[PDB]
């Protein structure tokens, strides 16, 4: 996250940190046992570490817990970035409590204007690299279809919005994908690309999750 | 898999590495002026074992953390040193297509700038960290060395024919 504000403590209950070697994406916490997050993050062993706050830190207060099912969306394409969604089951139920708690799948899309929080252990400088301990957390409105279109012309699907401000300075970045985009005590988007990071017309791409309740729901109940 | 840099640890996605190559008996990566340029802007390839070229800082629009192969990269050379007549030049990888030696690799503004990403690829026979890049317009294509005939500069160019097995260096 870049121009956000470091979250206080266990403020977000439901984020969570895909590790395989070191922080490398992030996720949601939806049910005791599976975690939503972005497709290209898919990796063949992954850690689901939860009831993080500085992630270089053993506070106690954390599960480590190895992913066991980890299936991307069928129509997911590399190529066009459609479909950035997978699930992860967690080889065993997390312990859901006030340090970790799950976050609501969306009734229905959010509408442009309406406010989101997005965290993440990502990277804060816009030019060059800073990587956090803390969890940082950014306040961005779901900027509209109209709009978000004309600044990623040809590229913008039926399954992606826009988040963030035109006008640069605040925006997700490296190590955020996966993350949540939680609007109104519902997950509205998922962290997923941009070109650069709060560069100035280029908001953060984020998947629309609102688009996935079904998918999310059926998977869940078949696996 | 993530792309791993010399030392076995990953590619920073928005880092700094140099790209040296497999045979010692060259060098880095590096713009140097060619044919009728006043400003360097092929992307070449040191011959010198000692030069290690210039940093490239590459990243992907997909914000994971670290650099994985078969995502779409960005290529850009780090801010070096150039004449009055070139402070200023963009500094980002491009493949102007349609160029006698078949489409060349250039950095700074050019009219013919073809459309597509950057793509890493493992290669080495499970030794060392052995990668090539591939360009794929918006299927894909290798990027090899195109010798300048009369010059004898080692450019680098999309070719089938052979590939460039390179190998990044973190810059720190
Ligand atoms: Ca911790």
């Amino acid at each position: 996250i870049v121009g956000g504000y470091t979250c206080a403590a266990n403020s977000i209950p439901y984020q969570v940190s895909l590790n395989s070697g070191s922080h490398f994406c992030g996720g949601s916490l939806i049910n005791s046992q599976w975690v939503v997050s972005a497709a290209h993050c898919y990796k063949s062993r992954i850690q689901v570490r939860l009831g993080e706050h500085n992630i270089d830190v053993l506070e106690g207060n954390e599960q480590f817990i190895n992913a066991a099912k980890i299936i991307t969306h069928p129509n997911f394409n590399g190529n066009t970035l459609d479909n950035d969604i997978m699930l992860i089951k967690l080889s065993s139920p997390a312990t859901l409590n006030s340090r970790v708690a799950t976050v609501s799948l969306p009734r229905s899309c959010a509408a442009a204007g309406t406010e989101c929080l997005i965290s993440g252990w990502g990277n804060t400088k816009s030019s060059g690299s800073s990587y956090p301990s803390l969890l940082q957390c950014l306040k961005a409105p779901v900027l509209s279809d109209s709009s978000c279109k004309s600044s990623y012309p040809g590229q913008i699907t039926g399954n992606m919005i826009c988040v963030g401000f035109l006008e640069g300075g605040k925006d997700s970045c490296q190590g955020d994908s996966g993350g949540p985009v939680v609007c109104n005590g519902q997950l509205q988007g998922i962290v997923s690309w941009g070109y650069g990071c709060a560069q100035k017309n280029k908001p953060g791409v984020y998947t629309k999750v609102c688009n996935y309740v079904n998918w999310i729901q059926q998977t869940i109940a078949a696996n | 898999d993530f792309v791993l840099d010399n030392e076995g640890n990953p590619l920073e996605n928005g880092g700094t590495y140099y790209i040296l190559s497999d045979i010692t008996a060259f060098g880095g990566i590096r713009a140097a002026p060619t044919g009728n340029e006043r400003c360097p802007l092929t992307v070449v390839q040191s011959r010198n074992e000692l030069d290690k070229g210039i940093g490239t800082i590459i990243s992907s629009p997909y914000r994971i953390r670290f650099i994985a192969e078969g995502h779409p990269l960005s290529l850009k050379f780090d801010s070096f040193a150039v004449i009055m007549l070139c402070v200023g030049i963009p500094t980002e990888w491009s493949v102007v297509e349609d160029l006698p030696e078949g489409p060349a690799v250039k950095i700074g503004e050019n009219k013919d700038a073809m459309d597509g990403w950057f793509r890493l690829e493992r290669v080495s026979d499970d030794e060392f960290n052995n990668y090539k890049l591939v360009f794929c317009p918006q299927k894909c294509g290798d990027i090899g060395i195109s010798i300048d005939h009369d010059d004898g500069t080692r450019r680098l160019v999309v070719s089938k024919n052979k590939p460039l097995v390179v190998q990044f260096q973190k810059l720190d």
